[PDB]
RNA sequence: UAAUAGCGCCGCAAUUCAUGCUGCUUGCAGCCUCUGAAUUUUGUUAAAUGAGGGUUAGUUUGACUGCAGUCUUGCUUUCUGACCCUGGUAGCUGCUCACCCUGAUGCUGCUGUCAAUAGACAGGAUAGGUGCGCUCCCAGCAAUAAGGGCGCGGAUGUACUGCUGUAGUGGCUACUGAAUCACCCCCGAUCAAGGGGGAACCCGGGUUGAAAGGAGAAGUCAUUUAAUAA
């Protein structure tokens, strides 16, 4: 539901300069801090089994560093700044770690597994037919089948019989009478080998970097690799590779997570100002269209209706959720904070700007309030309480807001969408109980005055790749490409699928379970590579490189998160169904809202 | 790149004889000429990312030069080394 | 002179139905006048797409209250228009070349005039090949993909752009030339700022092109450029 609104910020030199000079103090603990967990931490593989951070390590190695004569000039808030970062940086990367060692066992299981029918019947030492009728046995047992099958064949080895529940493992958890080809097996087989090999080059990842502004390793390097010898490969190369390293020129933004840390006020020029708690002598004056302003005029009435109010109004529902001020990066010559530009981004959310969708979050926090109070029943844990239950009481007092009537569709009616690579997208809109398709939408419809920009997007992409090739041969800093053009594209499949959703008052709209299409083609087509150019490794790689390419710059994920946004701002529920592999895209999107609609009980 | 009247002075500085154009000591003596005048501009202009590239061959080659030389006399080398003010 | 072919787009001609068009049988009959899918074809002052590099806190996509009245902000992006340029000297720096053959995701390709030296001057995005483009093709060059041939000195314990060299082509910093616009004209401000004077049209007021928005941090893989290594 949330979404990010912004603004520039303007302020004369010395707020700009002094800001700028506490994020370039700021920038500094934020890497010391990854340093003290990236080697000192002792715990780290324990964290790195677990898939999480503890919830409290981060301040604990940052209390003492407050007083740190190198970072000691900073207010408290730009500190929780400097944790909430750090926090979230490595609570993210444990987490993909995590996530690539629970693939890489889950499909060691399966490379043990695949056997060829040969192998089965040598195996057991049996026909293949009796590995047919226990395979029908087993599924008589289990009538989360797959899982259940997977449960199975850990445990209860019975005599190596399980090797028929693998027979119906890689029929896809199905009996099967056709006897399979060697040639097509030794290809399934190598796909499995070939994942958990990338598996393994993947989860050995890289550390958390953080962004030095310093450039004192870089001029430290180069006095010492142009006046000094190395004493092996391994250290000219070291050299190197440091020489070589591009410098950030961006501290890391401030994180504000509470909503009232940000404290807004009208100038009186009649423009709107903002000051953030531990810098309320610096004011700043928010400049931003009127396209977006109505934000920034709600967040100073909710702040004044509950100062009005003698604070018996929460912060639990102001339309601000958090803001992040960042610098982002300008143009030419001058100083830093003359250079670039303070900006504003403010998280909030959506649902919170009416009184209909309002009462939706109060019920949300009321519901998950109560539970929070009910699983703590400590010293400081009593004024814990005492908070929760305070925003407990205020929460139902009303902000007066503007009234409209929520969105209802029909429990029926869904809007099934198929992605491809030639069809980014695709509608059918059926009626489940008539199964009766009430539209169908292509993207010639779909996007209708538009459907010249598919065509601007791929004369764009060839266009701008083969530039960038020419000028990284020439060492231009003339870099470019379509991204922007392909982010405004799904943004315009993204209303168009979503006003259609509307227009037949459909419940729901149906996403494919795509998963991690890149990694499935990239080994599909290299156990494929590997039969028709044999030890030749580079030939390997130039097989199918344009296939390739273009799946890895097929914009699936973005398409679906622009359709979640865009749906659940308007209100509509979002579900999803297994893509159909054959098929029209018409019918591939008509069979996913009927799975989806099928997977309702 | 070295002025010509700049190539000219250093072969005759590290030459060995006057049939010297290039021995692992006058090669040496100009790769590090060109080094040191090449760290005075890529330290100023660091966005000049075309110096970098030139930089990392240059330091490169005279290793593998240094290298060669320490096993075939290790007194040319250590004479090579001081007359160059390297470590 | 040449560019025949291949590949990707753009419509145009059809054929087959529907997500469309007439009925009531709310699911059939019927056709292609539209709006759309699929296949095939085509390059006919057909039609439609059409990447030389740059320029505005531009306009419209906005909020609230019963389609009328108030308030309005200049953020981040995608197009369509319009206008300007096709650059100047002052240093620093990378790469490339004894000389040959093959010729690469190699460079170059417009109009007019003078020279017919390789370059100036004046026009200009129509700018080699086709309806429009390419890593494809044609023409010239090719040292700056790569491989091979091979001359004379130094070195010769595995290193050897290391020699045969003043030009070619880039990179970066400082100053500078034009546009600094959204119907034109003029005076200004760019962490802010607006103001003044006209042309045309509609019925003293408007009009004088439209669109999209979830952002930060970290990690990863795809080709593709450079360096290094065996």
């Amino acid at each position: 539901s949330q979404i990010t609104i912004q603004a520039r910020l303007i302020s004369f030199e010395s707020n700009r300069q002094q800001l700028w000079k506490l994020m370039a103090d700021l920038n500094t603990p934020l890497i010391n801090e990854l340093l003290c967990q990236l080697g000192q931490h002792p715990d780290f593989e324990k964290w790195q089994q677990k898939g999480k951070l503890p919830s409290t390590v981060v301040s604990q190695l940052c209390q003492p560093l407050k007083t740190d004569p190198r970072f000691a000039g900073q207010p408290s808030r730009l500190y929780m700044s400097a944790i909430h970062i750090v926090d979230y940086i490595y609570k993210s990367w444990l987490a993909i770690q995590k996530r690539l060692q629970q693939q890489l066992d889950g499909k060691t299981r399966w490379l043990e597994m695949l056997n060829s029918d040969a192998e089965l019947v040598e195996l057991s030492g049996d026909t293949l037919e009796a590995i047919r009728v226990k395979a029908a046995e087993i599924l008589a047992i289990a009538m989360s089948l797959s899982k259940t099958l997977f449960d199975a064949y850990q445990e209860t080895e019975d005599i190596k019989s399980r090797s028929a529940i693998s027979y119906l493992l890689k029929n896809g958890c199905k009996l099967t009478d056709k006897e399979e080809d060697s040639e097509k097996f030794a290809k399934r087989r190598r796909q499995v080998e070939i994942q958990i090999q990338r598996l393994t080059e993947k989860l050995i990842s890289r550390m958390p970097k953080g962004r030095d502004l310093t450039n004192a390793k870089w001029l430290e390097t180069l006095l010492t690799a142009t006046t000094t010898v190395a004493e092996d490969n391994a250290q000219a190369k070291r050299w190197q590779d440091i020489l070589l390293t591009r410098s950030s020129s961006l501290p890391f933004p401030l994180v504000f997570e509470t909503n009232e840390d940000m404290v807004w006020s009208k100038n009186q020029k009649g423009r709107l100002c903002v000051h953030f708690n531990g810098l309320s002598d610096l004011i700043f004056e928010v400049y931003c269209g009127n396209r977006q302003l109505h934000w920034f005029q709600r967040f100073l009435e909710d702040q004044q209706t509950k100062r009005k109010s003698k604070n018996q109004h929460s912060s639990g529902l102001f339309t601000l959720r958090n803001g992040h001020l960042v610098w982002l990066e300008g143009e030419g010559k001058g100083e830093p904070w003359n250079l670039h530009h303070l900006t504003l981004y403010c998280c909030v959310d959506n649902r919170l700007w009416t009184e209909e969708g309002t009462e939706i979050v109060r019920q949300e926090k009321a519901d998950e309030i109560t539970k929070f109070i009910t699983n703590m029943k400590s010293d400081t844990q009593q004024a814990l309480i005492q908070r929760k239950q305070s925003t407990l009481t205020r929460i139902n007092n009303s902000f007066e807001r503007p009234s409209q009537p929520l969105y209802q569709g029909q429990s029926h009616i869904l809007v099934g969408v198929s992605l491809g690579l030639e069809k980014p997208a695709t509608v059918a809109v059926v009626d489940a109980i008539a199964n009766k398709v009430l539209a169908y939408r292509s993207i010639k419809q779909l996007l209708g005055d538009n459907y010249e920009l598919l065509n601007r997007q791929r004369r764009q992409q060839q266009y701008l790749s083969h530039e960038r090739h020419k000028a990284q041969k020439n060492f231009s800093p003339n870099q470019f490409g379509a991204s922007e053009l392909g982010q405004h594209i799904d943004r315009l499949l993204a209303k168009a699928i979503v006003a259609l959703a509307r227009t037949y008052k459909a419940g729901s709209i149906v996403l494919p379970k795509l998963g991690d299409m890149r990694e499935v083609v990239q080994s599909e087509i290299q156990a494929i590579a590997e039969q028709k150019f044999p030890g030749y490794i580079e030939g390997q790689q130039k097989y199918a490189k344009q296939y390739r390419v273009n799946v890895h710059r097929w914009s699936y994920g973005r398409l679906i998160q622009s359709i979640q946004s865009k749906a659940a701002q308007t209100g509509i529920v979002i579900e999803e169904g297994k893509q159909p592999i054959r098929g029209s895209p018409h019918d591939k999107a008509k069979e996913l809202a009927l799975s989806a609609y099928n997977l309702r009980l | 790149s070295l002025s010509t009247e700049a190539t000219a002075k250093i072969v005759s500085e590290f030459g060995r004889d006057a049939n010297d154009t290039g021995s692992t000591e006058v090669q040496v003596a100009l790769l590090t000429a060109q080094i040191n005048h090449l760290q005075g501009h890529f330290a100023e202009h660091k966005k000049d990312h075309h110096s970098r590239r030139g930089l990392l061959r240059m330091v490169s080659q005279r290793r593998k030069l240094l290298d060669y030389l320490k096993r075939k006399d290790v007194a040319r080398y250590t004479q090579l080394i001081e007359r160059l003010g390297l470590r």
